[PDB]
């Protein structure tokens, strides 16, 4: 995340790292939804320009976490894969429409001060608050400059960092970019007059973009980072997997199976 | 029952399950037409 | 520069 800042501890116990074993490193951001369901972004797992196409004996989930290096032993857990879903539909060849995936863990995990899984819109919070102009929230262990085109400063952050985004007008959405954008995305970022900044970045894909209902004071997670053009590029804004028109495909396989 | 299991999403121990606010979750209420 | 885990976990 660049410019964001260091999160409180237990500020976001339903983010997750994605972890692979060999090399042992940081793939992406993921999510807590239930005590064994994980959502991330498709992207994450497959992509085949680039030869990617994890399974899930490939990866660890690591959940309850504050320092990204760190093994931090009695706070997190670690989690087994039982099994991968992606969007059967989602569009890697064009666009990345439909970046979205759920994993179920091997086991269940416990709650705690430090895990606790964020709520998934229904359709009239979707509608209240999913807005141009309001804010939401983004966090991950990524990258603090654009490496995702070999920026330095910093580099990658100790700590879990946080930053607070815009939602942006569909219309400037798709003026900033030559992608063909779809329903199933949102975009959000400063305006390049707006003085404040911010972005995620390489490391910060698959994780939530998530919002505070004032209607029942509960956090939604309403986005998955899912891609954007460089890092906090002026006129550029980071694009977002729209999680209620996806919502659909998330119970049917979490109904399916399913126990 | 209620989802899968919760029922108790997206409260969190640390903070609204003890009536204490994070540092910056004023910023996203403030910009939902502030409220009032 | 990952902290090592555990190798019940691999
Ligand atoms: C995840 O960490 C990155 C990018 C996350 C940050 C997004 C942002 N700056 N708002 C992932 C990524 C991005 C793309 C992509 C696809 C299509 C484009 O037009 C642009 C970028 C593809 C693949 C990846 C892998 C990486 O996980």
């Amino acid at each position: 995340i660049v410019e964001g800042s260091d999160a409180e501890i237990g500020m976001s116990p339903w983010q997750v790292m994605l972890f692979r074993k060999s090399p042992q490193e940081l793939l992406c951001g993921a999510s807590l939804i239930s005590d064994r369901w994980v959502l991330t972004a498709a992207h994450c797992l497959l992509y085949p320009p680039w030869d990617k196409n994890f399974t899930e004996n490939d990866l660890l989930v690591r959940i309850g976490k504050h320092s990204r290096t760190r093994y931090e032993r009695n706070i997190e857990k670690i989690s087994m894969l039982e099994k991968i879903y992606i969007h059967p539909r989602y569009n890697w060849r064009e666009n990345l429409d439909r970046d979205i995936a759920l994993m179920k863990l091997k086991k269940p995990v416990a709650f705690s001060d430090y895990i606790h899984p964020v709520c998934l819109p229904d359709r009239e919070t979707a509608a209240s608050l999913l807005q141009a102009g309001y804010k939401g929230r983004v966090t991950g262990w990524g990258n603090l400059k654009e490496t995702w085109t070999a920026n330095v400063g910093k580099g990658q952050p100790s700590v879990l960092q946080v930053v607070n985004l815009p939602i942006v007008e569909r219309p400037v959405c798709k003026d900033s970019t030559r992608i063909r954008i779809t329903d199933n995305m949102f975009c959000a970022g400063y305006k390049p007059d707006e003085g404040k900044r911010g972005d995620a970045c390489e490391g910060d894909s698959g994780g939530p973009f998530v919002m505070k209902s004032p209607f029942n004071n509960r956090w939604y997670q309403m986005g998955i980072v899912s891609w954007g053009e460089g890092c906090d590029r002026d006129g550029k804004y980071g694009f977002y997997t729209h999680v209620f028109r996806l919502k659909k495909w998330i119970q049917k396989v979490i109904d399916q199976f399913g126990e | 029952t209620f989802g899968s299991g919760e029922a108790d999403c997206g409260l969190r121990p640390l903070f609204e399950k003890k009536s204490l606010e994070d540092k910056t979750e004023r910023e996203l209420l403030e910009s939902y037409i502030d409220g009032r | 520069d990952f902290e090592e885990i555990p190798e019940e976990y691999l």
